C-alpha cells in the first residue's frame, strides 16, 4: 500500500533501480539496501539484462544524502546492537556487490550524492555527475568513519594531489562537498552531463546491446 | 446368495469411504500445491510491479 522505498523497472534491455525515499533525501536503510542486493543477483544471472541504472527520483533535490544513521543511533542508545549490525552488512554488502558486479552499473549522481550516496556511486566505473552534483563525505562531524568502501576507491580515483592519498584524506577528513564540474576534474565523477540530457542518455542506454556473440560482461 | 448381498453391501459402503478418504486427500494436495505456487521466490524479484496502485 505504501510507496516502495526503491522501485525497479525495465528500460528496453537495461533495468532502472530508483530511490523511492525523497523526504528522506533518499537515505539508504537496511530494507532499500536489502532489496537492491537481491535484485542485482537476479540481474547478474539473468541474460536479457545488459546494464543497470542506479538513479533517484527526487533529482535533482537529491540522489543519495547518504545511510540512515540516525536510526542507527537510536539502535545503539537501546541496545539494539543486532539491528545496526544487520543495517551494515547490508549496505556493506550492497557496496561489495556493485564493485564486483560484471555488467556495467551506470549512476546518476543527480544531487546531493553524500556517504551512502558515494559508495552507490565511488564503486562503478560510470558514474555520471551533473551541475546539480555535491560530492562530500560528512562523517568526520557525526563521529563516524568514511565507509562504503571509500577508503579503498578514493585513495586510488583522484587525479590531483593525490600521489600519497593527500587529497583523499584532504576530502575523507575536512568533509569538503565538491560540486558539479569539480567533482569530475577531481576523479570523483567519471563523466558530466547536464541534467536535461539524462532522460536521452537514459533511453539510449536501454538501446544499445553487445554485438554478434559477446556478452554485456 | 447371502454371501452375493453382503459382499455388495460391503462394497458399497467400502466404496463410499475410499471416495471420502480419496477426496480429502485430493483437498489437502490442492492446498499445499497452491501454497507452493504463492511461495514467493527470487525470480520474482525480476517481475514488475506496482502494488500500491
Amino acid at each position: 500500500t505504501d510507496a516502495p522505498p526503491v522501485l525497479f523497472t525495465v528500460q528496453d534491455t537495461a533495468r532502472v533501480i530508483t530511490l523511492n525515499r525523497p523526504k528522506k533525501l533518499n537515505a539508504l536503510n537496511a530494507e532499500m539496501s536489502e532489496s537492491m542486493f537481491k535484485t542485482l543477483n537476479e540481474y547478474a544471472k539473468s541474460d536479457t539484462t545488459n546494464l543497470v541504472i542506479l538513479k533517484s527520483s527526487n533529482r535533482p533535490r537529491s540522489f543519495c544524502a547518504g545511510g540512515d544513521v540516525a536510526t542507527v543511533a537510536i539502535f545503539n542508545f537501546n541496545k539494539e546492537f543486532a539491528k545496526s549490525i544487520k543495517f551494515f552488512t547490508d549496505e556493506y554488502s550492497l557496496n561489495f556487490q556493485i564493485a564486483t558486479y560484471l555488467k556495467p552499473i551506470v549512476t546518476f549522481m543527480d544531487g546531493i550524492t553524500m556517504g551512502g550516496g558515494v559508495g552507490l556511486s565511488i564503486h562503478t566505473p560510470f558514474r555520471i555527475a551533473t551541475e546539480n552534483t555535491k560530492w562530500a563525505m560528512p562523517e568526520m562531524d557525526i563521529g563516524f568513519f568514511p565507509d562504503v568502501g571509500s577508503t579503498f576507491a578514493l585513495p586510488r580515483i583522484v587525479t590531483l594531489a593525490n600521489s600519497n592519498s593527500q587529497m583523499a584524506l584532504y576530502l575523507c577528513l575536512t568533509g569538503e562537498v565538491v560540486t558539479g564540474a569539480d567533482a569530475y576534474m577531481l576523479g570523483l565523477a567519471s563523466h558530466y552531463v547536464s541534467s536535461e540530457n539524462l532522460d536521452a542518455l537514459q533511453k539510449r542506454l536501454g538501446e544499445i546491446s553487445p554485438p554478434f556473440n559477446n556478452d554485456p560482461q | 446368495l447371502i454371501e452375493a448381498f453382503r459382499k455388495e453391501e460391503a462394497r458399497l459402503l467400502h466404496k463410499h469411504e475410499y471416495l471420502q478418504k480419496r477426496t480429502k486427500e485430493l483437498e489437502k494436495a490442492k492446498e499445499l500445491e497452491l501454497e507452493k505456487l504463492n511461495k514467493e521466490k527470487s525470480s520474482d524479484l525480476t517481475i514488475m510491479t506496482l502494488d500500491k496502485m
